């Protein structure tokens, strides 16, 4: 009972950390950065993107928000951000469902977050799949090179948010299986 | 210095504003360019839009030819008073002005080959009709028509200088409710019995953005309509609860309707949002009428048949209504 | 920095690997009977 | 006389620069009781020219983070006709002159800082030098805290009050839920009147929408509780399905839905508020 | 010569008002013993009619005579 309590608490801590990571990668725009071969400096995320103005300092002018779908310069980005937001909603639903440990039996709540974490991982995986497809947009083509396109990195780099998305996917899958085994124990 | 002064002095004399270039000759061809700075506001109520732009004409005049001066001359704007210019004007204009601060926002430029470039900073309230039958799911077809008041095609001709590159700065425009989708240039001649008059047309297609309405008009209506359906699962004897729920849903829809029209454009015109709200109103009305039937038949005269069938028909019928609405209007 | 994204990518990979190591450590600890 | 102050009338005779403010939709100078323009000459060969202007300069306000939105409104000017080769502008240097801020007409906004910049534009008719001054402004949240945020939060709390009312009080809880929905709609109607008719939603719109969803969820929760309580009536461990869907039998433990709701709704709302405020204040 | 278009005002006022009146009648079929139900129905119907009445004179001058 001591071991189960300790691992349950640690699992809660890790799930909270995964939710924080999901929020950070969702809001932050550092999914793709400029490069030496890139025509202009800048970086675009799921919905937000900063473009070089066209002078020495460039002012880091930025435009784009998930609150305004009309500003997202692609239909693949609108789906990727939607899936990531769905993952956010599911993991936050689990964090709320921690409260159900007060009344319900432990196993049921553990399994419920097991499925919620699995679905969050699935949605984040789908977002990661469709996100490269939107690289062919006119703005991205002007930014990350003419050769850049659907899954074609081209003359442009990749930044920490995109890999942290995969890290969060792995963490979500591990936490989902951990909760599944916790429920039966 | 003095050579330039006497050059312009001889240029000005012998020049008659009352006569156009090559009065006895062929028509003078006027190239026209536009650089839109800001579309300030687009009004459905008045069916017009204000547009601030750098209008530029461009025409050859033999009288204003000078030699020996390779540098281009940007004379004072007041010099434009003494020089002939086309009778260009906008047909669908309701009111327009030229900015006066600090000096009159106007420019005249001569070139060694005798060409004239005449630029103005015009803020014009152009008129375009708006087919609001599909509002807010609508796309508008707004235009700026530019023509010569007196001259026919035989006396003056208009064309777009630079072709499709005639109009620029559209990407710099971000309207607060519309999103520019496309702009088109049309150069033609309107033919009457007396003669044909040149015309140019700059037509923008504007798509409306609906996320405002989707989140404060459609979603509340759908959720109140569902909360009305919650009545069908309440026990039939709970007259106070079911009647209160139904009548308060009707009142809430009435409130949404009355306070919505305060914000939308003041036009007594029938629109798609009006149909959607009327349909939701009818649905909540029928939801309360359903309990009228239920209370009379069973209590007044093992769930009963009316609630049993309502629980599937009302969601199903509302889904069908939504399908028809969205398919017809999109 | 201009295009210098080596340190940020490296430290992100490092912290992610550390977190995943903790997660799999807990999972392996629970798996054993 | 080393300094010859000039009348405001014959200044039109003397050439003056074509400086016009680019991002101005309407400007003017007051003409009574006399013209409000002055000129001065210095025999060394210097001309000074001062006017009085009230510019209604445009400012593209990105209201996505409203009412947590900070702006950098510009004021740009350049010669109208003379390209860079014909006129080049410059500052007096040593910052820009501004009076006391406390007397300014800034109520909804609070002044923060002032900046100046210069650049060359590449317009069709030559390359002009443009000079800009940026004023940094921060909105004051105090009016929207008492008008929108606190009433919405308290209405959500009053929706949570239904969970502590007895389940058998059907008219009471139904009226409470539906009237909370009506009140939330009433607040939502006026939430936008300060803002323009912009088509994308803002932070406060999202807050209001989430509060509406919370009160809707509370009413739906009571409807669900009312229907069921009264109207209704291999490999590891064991099977792979045992490791997954408990789904045993299935609800028996649904009469205690109010106990679950009493924690779930406050906890969910607190998490939403934490993420929302952290995202919009610090991490955005 | 200009003839007004009435469909807008139809959907805005004539149909909502008629349906609020048909809902008022709905009270006559509810059981008489249901005092809170029928009382709430009647008074909230009056409130809804009052709310609807205000939007009548929203695209009209303040002519003293009634339309
Ligand atoms: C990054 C740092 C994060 C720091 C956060 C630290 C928080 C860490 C909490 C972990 C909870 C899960 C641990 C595993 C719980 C395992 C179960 C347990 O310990 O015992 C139960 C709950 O105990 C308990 O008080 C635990 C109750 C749950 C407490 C959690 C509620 C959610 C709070 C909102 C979260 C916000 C997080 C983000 C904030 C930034 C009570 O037995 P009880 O027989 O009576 O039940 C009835 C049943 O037996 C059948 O009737
Ligand atoms: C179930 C069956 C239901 C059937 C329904 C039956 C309905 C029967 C229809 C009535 C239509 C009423 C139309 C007239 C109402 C408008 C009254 C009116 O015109 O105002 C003043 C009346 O006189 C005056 O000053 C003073 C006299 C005041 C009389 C006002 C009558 C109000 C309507 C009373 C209705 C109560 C009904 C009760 C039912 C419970 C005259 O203006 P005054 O010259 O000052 O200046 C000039 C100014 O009028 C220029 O416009
Ligand atoms: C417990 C229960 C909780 C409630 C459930 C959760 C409710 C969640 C709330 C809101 C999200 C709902 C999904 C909305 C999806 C619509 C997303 C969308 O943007 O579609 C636009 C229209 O589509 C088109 O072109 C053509 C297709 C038009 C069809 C529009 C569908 C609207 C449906 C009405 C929504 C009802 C939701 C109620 C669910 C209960 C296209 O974008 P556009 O480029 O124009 O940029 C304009 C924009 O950026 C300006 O802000
Ligand atoms: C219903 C009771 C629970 C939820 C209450 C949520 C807070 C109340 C509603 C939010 C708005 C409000 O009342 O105050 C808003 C102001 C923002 O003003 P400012 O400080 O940014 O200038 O103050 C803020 O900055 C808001 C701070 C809110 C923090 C989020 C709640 C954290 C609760 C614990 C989370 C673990
Ligand atoms: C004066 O103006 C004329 C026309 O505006 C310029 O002529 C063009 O100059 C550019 C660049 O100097 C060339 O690329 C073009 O081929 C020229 N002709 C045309 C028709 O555009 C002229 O250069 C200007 N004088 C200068 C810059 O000293
Ligand atoms: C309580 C549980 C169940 C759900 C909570 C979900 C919350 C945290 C979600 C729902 C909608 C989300 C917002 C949607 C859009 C944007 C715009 C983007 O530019 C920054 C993030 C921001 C502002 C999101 C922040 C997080 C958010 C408020
Ligand atoms: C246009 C709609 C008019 C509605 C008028 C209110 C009628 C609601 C109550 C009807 C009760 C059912 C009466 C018929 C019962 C039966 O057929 O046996
Ligand atoms: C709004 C359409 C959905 C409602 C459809 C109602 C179908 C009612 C079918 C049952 C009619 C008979 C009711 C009286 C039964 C009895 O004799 O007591
Ligand atoms: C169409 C423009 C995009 C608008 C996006 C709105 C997102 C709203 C999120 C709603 C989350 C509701 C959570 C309810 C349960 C707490
Ligand atoms: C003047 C600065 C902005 C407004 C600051 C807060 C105003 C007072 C807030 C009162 C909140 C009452 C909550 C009561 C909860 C029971
Ligand atoms: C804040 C009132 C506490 C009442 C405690 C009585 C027993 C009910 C236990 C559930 C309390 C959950 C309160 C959640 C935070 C408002
Ligand atoms: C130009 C069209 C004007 C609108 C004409 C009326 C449209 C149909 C109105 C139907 C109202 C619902 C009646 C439901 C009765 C139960
Ligand atoms: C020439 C067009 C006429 C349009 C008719 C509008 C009718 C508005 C609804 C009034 C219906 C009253 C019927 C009441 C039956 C009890
Ligand atoms: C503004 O311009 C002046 C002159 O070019 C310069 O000295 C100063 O550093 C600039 N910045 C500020 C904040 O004044
Ligand atoms: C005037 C708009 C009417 C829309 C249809 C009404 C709902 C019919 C549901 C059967
Ligand atoms: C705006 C057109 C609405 C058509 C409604 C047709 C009725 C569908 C539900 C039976
Ligand atoms: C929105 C409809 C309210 C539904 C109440 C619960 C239905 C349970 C059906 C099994
Ligand atoms: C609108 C409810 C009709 C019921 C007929 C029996
Ligand atoms: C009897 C339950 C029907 C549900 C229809 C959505
Ligand atoms: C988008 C409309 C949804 C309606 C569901 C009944
Ligand atoms: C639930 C069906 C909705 C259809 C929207 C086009
Ligand atoms: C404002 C919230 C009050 C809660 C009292 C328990």
């Amino acid at each position: 009972m001591r071991n189960s309590r300790a691992i349950g608490v640690l699992w809660a801590i890790f799930t909270i950390c995964f939710a924080i990571i999901n929020v950070v990668v969702f809001i932050q725009p550092y999914w793709v950065g400029d490069s030496v071969s890139t025509p202009k400096p800048g970086y675009f995320g799921l919905f937000h993107y900063c473009v070089g103005s066209g002078l020495a300092g460039r002012e880091l002018t930025c435009r784009g928000s998930f609150t305004d779908f009309s500003t997202i310069p692609s239909s693949a980005f609108k789906a990727a951000a939607f899936f990531v937001l769905l993952s956010m909603v599911l993991i936050l639903g689990c964090i709320t469902c921690f409260s159900l440990f007060f009344f319900c039996n432990t196993a049921t709540v553990y399994k419920i977050c097991a499925w919620m974490q699995l679905l969050a991982a699935l949605c984040l995986v789908l977002g990661c799949m469709i996100f490269p497809d939107g690289w062919d947009a006119e703005t991205i083509r002007d930014m990350c090179g003419a050769k850049t396109g659907k899954y074609s990195l081209g003359d442009c780099s990749v930044r920490w948010a995109y890999i942290l998305a995969i890290i969060g996917i792995l963490n979500a899958l591990i936490l989902s299986f951990l909760a599944f085994v916790l429920g039966n124990r | 210095m003095s050579f330039v002064k006497e050059t312009v002095d001889k240029l000005l004399k012998g020049y008659d504003i009352r006569l156009r270039p090559d009065f006895g000759g062929p028509p003078v061809c006027v190239g026209m360019n536009i650089d839109i700075a800001s579309i300030d506001m687009v009004s459905e109520v008045n069916m017009d839009y204000t547009l601030t732009m750098y209008f530029q004409q461009y025409w050859r005049d033999k009288r204003l030819a000078y030699s020996g001066i390779p540098l281009n001359l940007t004379l004072d704007n007041r010099v434009a008073d003494q020089l002939w210019v086309p009778d260009t004007y906008f047909l669908n204009d309701k009111k327009s002005f030229v900015h006066g601060v600090t000096v009159k926002n106007r420019m005249i430029r001569l070139h060694p080959d005798g060409t004239v470039l005449y630029g103005l900073r015009i803020t014009t309230t152009a008129a375009c009709m708006m087919d609001l039958r599909r509002y807010p799911l609508d796309e508008q077809n707004c235009t700026l028509e530019i023509e010569s008041y007196g001259y026919t095609t035989d006396d003056i001709e208009f064309y777009w200088r630079g072709g499709d590159k005639a109009v620029t700065g559209v990407e710099r425009i971000e309207l607060p409710q519309f999103s520019i989708v496309e702009h088109r240039l049309v150069s033609r001649n309107v033919v009457f019995a007396t003669g044909a008059y040149p015309r140019l047309s700059l037509s923008f297609r504007l798509k409306r953005n609906i996320g405002y309405f989707i989140l404060q008009t459609y979603m509340p209506s759908i959720l109140i309509t569902i909360l009305s359906w919650v009545s069908f699962w309440i026990n039939y004897d709970a007259s106070a609860a079911r009647v209160a729920l139904g009548i308060t849903t009707v009142l809430t829809m009435t409130t949404i309707n009355t306070h919505l029209r305060e914000t939308l454009p003041k036009i007594p015109y029938v629109k798609a949002i009006d149909m959607y709200l009327m349909g939701c109103f009818v649905f909540v009305f029928l939801a309360l009428l359903e309990y009228a039937f239920v209370n009379y038949i069973f209590f007044g005269r093992d769930v009963n048949a009316i609630d049993r069938w309502s629980r599937i028909v009302f969601p199903f019928t509302f889904s069908l209504f939504n399908l028809v609405y969205w398919l017809y209007y999109v | 920095d201009s295009r210098d994204y080596s340190t940020e990518l490296s430290v992100t990979v490092a912290v992610g690997a550390s977190l995943l190591f903790l997660n799999i450590l807990a999972f392996a600890a629970l798996y054993y009977k | 006389i080393k300094v010859l102050r000039l009348n405001s009338n014959m200044v039109g005779k003397i050439w003056i620069p074509d400086t016009f403010f680019r991002n101005s939709k309407k400007a003017d100078a007051h003409w009574i009781t006399t013209p409000n323009r002055m000129l001065r000459i210095w025999n060394d060969g210097r001309v000074l020219y001062t006017l009085r202007l009230t510019i209604d300069a445009e400012c593209q306000l990105q209201l996505h983070n409203f009412p947590m939105d900070e702006h950098s409104c510009p004021l740009e000017f350049s010669s109208y006709g003379y390209p860079r080769e014909e006129i080049v502008y410059q500052w007096k240097r040593s910052s820009v002159e501004v009076g006391d801020t406390r007397s300014w007409r800034l109520y909804q906004f609070s002044f923060v800082g002032l900046r100046n910049t210069t650049e060359v534009v590449k317009t069709t008719s030559g390359d002009y030098v443009v000079m800009s001054v940026y004023f940094d402004l921060s909105r004051r949240m105090g009016y929207f805290t008492i008008q929108t945020y606190i009433p919405c939060t308290l209405i959500v709390v009053l929706s949570w009050v239904s969970f502590w009312i007895n389940k058998d009080a059907v008219p009471a809880r139904t009226s409470l839920g539906i009237t909370t929905v009506l009140t939330m709609t009433t607040l939502s109607t006026i939430a936008r009147k300060s803002l323009p008719k912009v088509s994308y939603v803002t932070a406060m719109d999202l807050f209001v929408s989430v509060c509406f969803i919370f009160v809707f969820s509370a009413l739906v929760e009571y409807g669900t509780l009312h229907y069921f309580v009264s109207n209704r009536k291999c490999l590891d461990g064991k099977d792979c399905a045992s490791f997954f869907c408990c789904f045993e039998d299935c609800h028996i433990r649904i009469a205690k839905m109010d106990s679950y709701a009493r924690i779930f709704f406050p906890t969910a709302f607190c998490l939403f508020n934490l993420v929302y405020w952290v995202s919009y204040l610090y991490l955005g």
